[PDB]
């Protein structure tokens, strides 16, 4: 992972399904695929991610303070790690089989469910420009206090003012 | 009083309404094993309904 | 014989961004907001047309 963000969501984003956690993960690395017979890469290609993590331990990192504070030679600083869950627990209404009477009758109840990417890109290799917007602009849309909502590339979009083409349904 | 509503073969429907007997929750029971109403279960009735 | 029916409401909608130094410049084809209403509306016009 050639770049790495952590940041924590808030009460009314980790209430949506796309961020049943309340850690996300930004990260931007790079992609080599090999030549099988002999180590040779044909192709590199970047990749713009975003999961939400859990935490499962602890690690110990360089100090960097900042302005008001100041740091010794070999101060060092503990910090947390992060790993994608398999599965995250969700609550929904629900109704008991074996109610006696009219109050034990609706309950809630807990369930798992299957957790996805919320951000997947690729780019090219002569594109790194591009990629590193694109995670810009992610970091700067979850630091903005709610969900990711910009996912437009203009690369990937159809040619407009094409009207024989974009009259068809598209709801 | 003593009307019920479940009298059908196989436990459905039947033709007669539930009375007190039935609307009132199981819980809501007190037992006294085949002795005489004291003075003292007055109050263990009027707590069993306050307590709702 | 007769018969009962039931029909589910559905919702539709978009949404339009504009930024604050845009509204502060000089424009040549009047107000931006108007023109980004119109330019929803009929949006919007064309989608239902062809969802019914």
């Amino acid at each position: 992972m050639l770049f790495k963000y952590i940041h924590d969501v808030n009460a009314k984003v980790e209430e949506g399904r796309r961020y049943l956690s309340d850690v996300v993960r930004v990260a931007l690395d790079k992609e080599e695929t090999t030549d099988p017979d002999t180590q040779e890469v044909t192709s590199t290609s970047y990749r713009v991610t975003a999961y939400p993590v859990v935490q499962v331990g602890e690690e110990e990192v360089p100090y960097i303070p900042v302005h008001p504070k100041t740091a010794e030679p070999g101060q060092k600083v503990t910090v947390p790690t992060y790993d994608v869950p398999e599965k995250l627990p969700v609550l929904v209404r629900g109704r008991n089989p074996e109610a006696t009477g009219d109050y034990d009758d609706h309950i809630w109840v807990t369930e798992e469910v299957e957790v996805r990417p919320l951000v997947d890109e690729v780019f090219k290799e002569d594109e790194f420009e591009k990629a590193r917007l694109y995670y810009e602009n992610v970091a700067a849309q979850l630091a903005e206090g709610d969900d990711i909502r910009h996912y437009y590339r203009k690369d990937l979009d159809r040619e407009a003012g094409h009207y024989s083409v974009s009259r068809y349904p598209s709801f | 009083f003593w009307g019920d509503s479940k009298l059908a073969p196989g436990g459905q429907e039947g033709l007669q309404f539930d009375g007190i007997n039935k609307m009132i929750d199981p819980e809501n029971t007190i037992d006294l094993k085949g002795n005489y109403l004291e003075e003292k279960h007055i109050n263990w009735g009027s707590q069993l309904i306050l307590q709702n | 014989t007769y018969a009962r029916k039931a029909a589910f409401v559905k919702f539709l909608g978009t949404t339009r961004e504009v930024t604050h130094p845009m509204t502060l410049v000089n424009s040549a084809f009047g107000n931006v907001i108007a023109r980004q209403n119109k330019d929803g509306i009929l949006w919007m016009l064309k989608q239902i047309e062809q969802a019914l």
